[PDB]
């Protein structure tokens, strides 16, 4: 694992060409995440 | 030491996930190669992860953050899809769940969007697609994500196409 751009303790990738994108992010420790909830799921084919 | 407790649909805490897994659904810029042609998802079940050491190693974390960010965390609930999601949820996130050829370097990477996240569920780019059919948009087998909780702390804002 890389480390976090110094005086940092993560990345936000910000979506600048597709206007409809949400934000991105990195974490570089384990640590600073705790998966909450587990969701089970199918994609559904459009009609 | 992981435990995994159901929600029930009728339970507003399964309700308020399902919906932002829902409402953060966008159409991608490949088409839907990587992780399928889609515009919502069929909610299948909603576990909430308990562990105690898990969770003690993330507010541990979380607090040093926070008192190097004038008591801020800047804590996020952030959206994880990978082929690792059962080690994940038994031993936590490590070095070994980083997108190493990621665009902001080897770390571990979430989304706001659940459709972003859903297109690593099978790997980087989708991989093969399902184990059972080898389809990227297979609307048959199950998939998994991870709903998390995400200390940001400072963030290093990077402007990117
Ligand atoms: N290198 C390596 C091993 O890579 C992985 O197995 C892996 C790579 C990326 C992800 C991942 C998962 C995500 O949910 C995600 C969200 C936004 C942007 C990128 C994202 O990437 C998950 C696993
Ligand atoms: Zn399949």
């Amino acid at each position: 694992m890389a480390h976090s751009p110094p005086g940092h303790h993560s990345v936000t990738g910000r979506p600048s060409v597709n206007g409809l994108a949400l934000a991105e992010y990195v974490i570089y420790r384990g640590e600073q995440a705790y998966p909450e909830y587990l969701i089970t799921y199918q994609i559904m084919r459009p009609e | 030491g992981t435990i995994l407790i159901d929600l029930s649909p009728d339970d507003k805490e399964f309700q308020s996930v399902e919906e932002e897994m829902q409402s953060t659904v966008r159409e991608h810029r490949d088409g839907g190669h990587a992780g399928g042609i889609f515009n919502r998802y069929n909610i299948l079940k909603i576990q909430k992860v308990c562990n105690k050491k898990l969770w003690e190693r993330y507010t541990h974390r979380r607090k040093e953050v926070s008192e190097e960010n004038h008591n801020h965390a800047n804590e996020r609930m952030l959206f994880h899809g990978s082929p690792f999601v059962n080690a994940i949820i038994h031993k936590g996130f490590d070095e070994r769940h980083a997108y190493i050829g990621g665009m902001f370097g080897a770390g571990i990477y979430f989304a706001e969007n659940s459709s972003k996240s859903n297109q690593y569920v099978y790997g980087i780019g989708g991989g093969t697609g399902c184990p059972v059919h080898k389809d990227r948009s297979c609307y048959i087998c199950h998939r998994q994500l991870l709903f998390c909780r995400v200390t940001l702390g400072k963030s290093f804002l990077q402007f990117s196409a």
